[PDB]
RNA sequence: AAGCUCGUAUCAGUUUUAUGAGGUAAAGCGAAUGAUUAGAGGUUCCGGGGUCGAAAUGACCUUGACCUAUUCUCAAACUUUAAAUAUGUAAGAAGUCCUUGUUACUUAAUUGAACGUGGACAUUUGAAUGAAGAGCUUUUAGUGGGCCAUUUUUGGUAAGC
RNA sequence: GAGAACAGAAAUCUCCAGUAGAACAAAAGGGUAAAAGCCCCCUUGAUUUUGAUUUUCAGUGUGAAUACAAACCAUGAAAGU
RNA sequence: GGUUGCGGCCAUAUCUACCAGAAAGCACCGUUUCCCGUCCGAUCAACUGUAGUUAAGCUGGUAAGAGCCUGACCGAGUAGUGUAGUGGGUGACCAUACGCGAAACUCAGGUGCUGCAAUCU
């Protein structure tokens, strides 16, 4: 490329050159002197992240999060990006952020963020979305793209959507593997096989599940491992250093 | 579409205008608020000692 | 230079006062340069004007 | 870092619209086992006897193991040889073939003959930095494939020399 | 044709004047939502210093 | 002109401080763009058009559809940077702070918003200088062919243009 | 720019580089890259009531426009528009 | 101190080239019953964190690199310009008095800073 080309042309945003925020989106949500709450709900391999999130021009202020670790506490110890782990992570966020409230005063209302994560209907991100509508969030929102919508008529199907939320697709699942080319199930649900849980309990241990959310939502943290400096230490043995001009000039 | 600085900085001044009085009213002494332009400086006894004064002696050309 | 003149109480021609030196009228007075003549007074002067 | 094929490419390009568009667009189906996808023209040019937006030629696009079986027994038409070039700068390569019938085919009077272009993408695991949306990024060039590599690569399986 | 002459000598004349700012600016052309209660707001405030202040 | 309500009112053809806005002079062209004068041949790479035609395998024409492989030079309708002079705003009593009243708007929330009660802050009360008073209203005359000069300029070779 | 039967100066397909050199009904100048371009999906807000404001201006008209309020709606999971 | 989520200011953060990254975290990768979307499970959807990986991604370090950004008794008080005279010159234009004051260039130095929540030898 010419030394001409590269002392024109500008950058895009720090936030846009690395792909992660639409600006476009962005505007619409913040701009909406009272704090404007949001939340945000990100999934990448192995992980929950659902976060309640204001606006300030410092930069952001987290009120409250729910993370997928934090599960087996409460008793979900596999299968923790499927979809029903989504929703008992929405309801999650919706019991913590009310009790520091105290509203545990008409509701309290949150506004939905994706990402950029594509609207299907079926999605694993609308399962959070229905955690916080039954947690006692005001989340506004639709029946469009909740599971068991038919595109030909305009009706829900609550069983098949009461389904998803106790694992009825995964455990359904289960049943055929098991019938069916146990090489197959042996490879996947190992996790299951060793602790020895059987597809129609899978069922009962989400319903049991709820109930433990809903009884300590106060979220003890981890203790922690050693310390921060002597985590700081460590990290400063793979980090290099910047390198002096007369050490430079010589070489 | 904008917004403008000058009258946010005239409210610091009303700040600090705020605890000068109030020091005063402490310690009586006078106040002095107002602001002034630049003054004719004063008298300063200079010796160069270090340095003694050079002539330019203008030749150039 | 003509409010300039207005401002410093110089109606008519040959009137004469005397002006504080700050740097707020030092810029007055550098309006008003090709129709002034002023410089420092001293003790006689005041005293006889 | 292995070396495994994207995806195989058929391609034909027929001059007109009409029956000939539609019975190559079974043949390609056919093979394939998908329903291939139509292509229409861009601008006119009028020697070749075109217009705008006609829906000039078809193509179909095979991914996995389907797609290794369509080279195989595509290339041994080409008798286990290439030509020199054939090779791009970013380690793809394509072959044309005359005569569809040299697969096998049952004769068809009605369809007929056609000449199929076939073409192959290269590229190493890790191409999803690429072609994700969130998160996009550019391949390294020690991870970018290379003319060489396609030619060190083509050479060990399907047992052929490049030539010339 | 036209010329801009003498025409700021005119006009300073009788000088170049202020709109002298009132207090109480009119509220025709504020937002409606505002007046509507602004109109109660006055009302009540002027009787909660009737009874009770006194 | 007749005056009217008051009598230091807060204003000013001005500076200073604190911030805004601009894109002409100069700089820039080995930081993009950028003309101009003249044009040599390319019969389904076009057809913009003209007359014709009992048709369309249809003729006759013109600007040419196309610059096909050319160079160097700049600008009022080119730009990264950007003076001077002119220009907007602020320099407080209708202001600042403390305490808590009103509402049918706004907030998850008496939280905000807007307007206030009560209390505190005094003549250096918030730059300089000036003020033959400041503020306001009625009503009506004449005029609505202008020319000259310095400087910045457009058209015209150049004009008491 | 590099590659592919016929296939070439220009058909379709493929990949890398690519700050807009393209396109946005039309003059010219502004504006625009997960859009204001391009291709799809659903639609009628190109609606009702009449006030306020900006431009030319006597701060009259006319045309054109901007920000709301009261109604009913369209789209979207949603904020919004 | 290292990563992750959401950001603010938007190149000191870009571009090109090589080189390193214990830990945890991101990522590549595994599969196709359900929801869904295609010509193609590649993007998108679901399922598994199980079979495998630091080769990339990203993070960091280097390059008498390109670029960018701060500094300059650098250019230069030069160019330009406000005001003044019965100043000069046939003119073109130039001196002087009171003022304001550049730019490219040259050289020196720099190569992201940082807010909230969480997790880590």
């Amino acid at each position: 490329k010419s030394s001409a080309y590269s002392s024109r042309f500008q950058t895009p945003f720090r936030r846009r050159r690395e792909g992660k925020t639409d600006y476009y989106q962005r505007k619409r949500l913040v701009t909406q002197n009272t704090p404007k709450y949001r939340l945000v709900v990100r999934f990448t391999n192995k992980d929950i992240i659902c976060q309640i999130i204001s606006s300030t021009i410092t930069g952001d202020v987290v009120l409250a999060a729910a993370y997928s670790h934090e599960l087996p506490r409460y008793g979900i110890t596999h299968g923790l990006t499927n979809w029903a782990a989504a929703y008992a992570t929405g309801l999650l966020i919706a019991r913590r952020t009310l009790q520091k409230l105290g509203l545990d005063p008409r509701p309290f209302k949150v506004f939905l963020d994706i990402g950029l994560q594509r609207t299907t209907t079926g999605a694993r991100v609308f399962g959070a979305l229905k955690g916080a509508s039954d947690g006692g969030l005001y989340v506004p929102h639709s029946e469009n793209r909740f599971p068991g919508w038919d595109f030909e008529t305009e009706e829900i199907d609550p069983e098949l959507l009461r389904s998803y939320i106790f694992g009825g697709h995964v455990s359904q699942y289960m049943e055929e593997l098991a019938d069916d080319d146990e090489e197959r199930f042996s490879e996947l649900f190992k996790g299951y096989l060793a602790d020895d849980i059987d597809a129609d309990s899978l069922e009962d241990i989400y319903t049991s599940a709820h109930e433990a959310i809903r009884a300590d939502p106060a979220f003890k943290p981890t203790e922690k491992k050693f310390t921060k400096e002597q985590y700081a230490a460590e990290s400063k043995k793979y980090r290099q250093t910047k390198l002096s001009k007369e050490e430079r000039a010589a070489r | 579409i904008k917004h403008s600085k000058c009258r946010q900085e005239f409210l610091e001044r009303v700040k600090a205008n705020a605890a000068k009085r109030a020091e005063a009213k402490a310690q009586g002494v006078a106040v002095q608020l107002k602001r002034q332009p630049a003054q004719p400086r004063e008298s300063r006894i200079v010796s160069t000692e270090g340095n003694v004064p050079q002539t330019l002696a203008p030749v150039p050309y | 230079p003509r409010k300039v003149l207005q401002l410093l109480r110089l109606t008519r021609i040959n009137s004469g006062t005397f002006v504080k030196v700050t740097k707020a009228t030092l810029e007055l007075l550098k309006l008003i340069e090709p129709y002034v003549a002023y410089g420092y007074p001293s003790y006689s002067t005041i005293r006889q004007l | 870092r292995d070396l495994k094929i994207e995806k195989l490419v058929l391609n034909i390009s027929v001059g007109e619209s009409g029956d000939r568009l539609t019975r190559a667009s079974k043949v390609l189906e056919q093979l394939s086992g998908q329903t291939p996808v139509q292509s229409k023209a861009r601008y006119t040019v009028r020697t070749f006897g075109i217009r705008r937006n006609e829906k000039i030629a078809v193509h179909v696009t095979v991914r996995g193991p389907k797609a290794e079986e369509i080279l195989e027994r595509g290339l041994k038409v080409k008798e286990y040889q290439l030509r020199d070039r054939n090779f791009s700068a970013t380690g793809n390569f394509g072959f044309g073939i005359d005569e569809h019938i040299d697969l096998g085919i049952k004769y068809d009077p009605s369809i007929g003959i056609f000449g199929m272009d076939f073409y192959v993408v290269m590229n190493r695991p890790g191409a999803r930095v690429t072609r994700r949306k969130r998160c996009k990024g550019t391949v390294g060039n020690s991870h970018k494939t290379t003319k060489e590599d396609t030619v060190s690569w083509f050479k060990q399986k399907y047992d052929a020399d490049v030539l010339d | 044709n036209h010329t801009a002459h003498n025409q700021t000598r005119k006009a300073h004349r009788n000088g170049i004047k202020k709109p002298k700012t009132y207090k109480y600016p009119s509220l025709k052309g504020v937002d409606p939502k505002f007046r509507r209660n602004h109109k109660h707001a006055l009302h009540g405030t002027a009787k909660a210093l009737a009874a009770a202040k006194k």
